[PDB]
């Protein structure tokens, strides 16, 4: 645990967050959820 | 608001293949053109092509009966 540092954190969001496919499970009133293509922009910023 | 009850399955993008459904069932989708608007391109057709052979007659006639 104490290994897990700033850089570590990154460097594994990098490789399972960033620009990564996602899977969503959704139940009751859900009109109002972005759609997939929404969520899976929403996986990576642009301006950097 | 509508009040609706349904469940929807959908895939990622990135998962299945984009552009090999253009030319899959090629000649269902030329027999569901033709057979459903047969009708209406007859019917748009035929008034324009109809009227303008009978103007190209009518000049041809025209144009002979005037010549000695």
């Amino acid at each position: 645990i104490d290994a897990v540092d700033a850089s570590t954190v990154k460097r594994v969001a990098n490789k399972y967050i960033y620009d990564k496919d996602i899977a969503i499970s959704a139940i009751g009133p859900i009109q109002d959820l972005p759609d997939y293509n929404k969520f899976r922009r929403r996986t990576y910023w642009n301006r950097y | 608001p509508v009040k609706l009850k349904a469940v929807v399955y959908a895939l990622s993008p990135f998962q299945q293949k984009i552009m090999t459904g253009l030319w899959k069932d090629l000649p269902e989708k030329i027999h569901h053109k033709v057979s459903e608007n047969w009708i209406s391109a007859t019917l748009l057709v035929t008034p324009v092509v109809g009227t303008y052979w009978y103007a190209q007659y009518f000049k041809e006639q025209e144009k002979l009966e005037h010549r000695f």
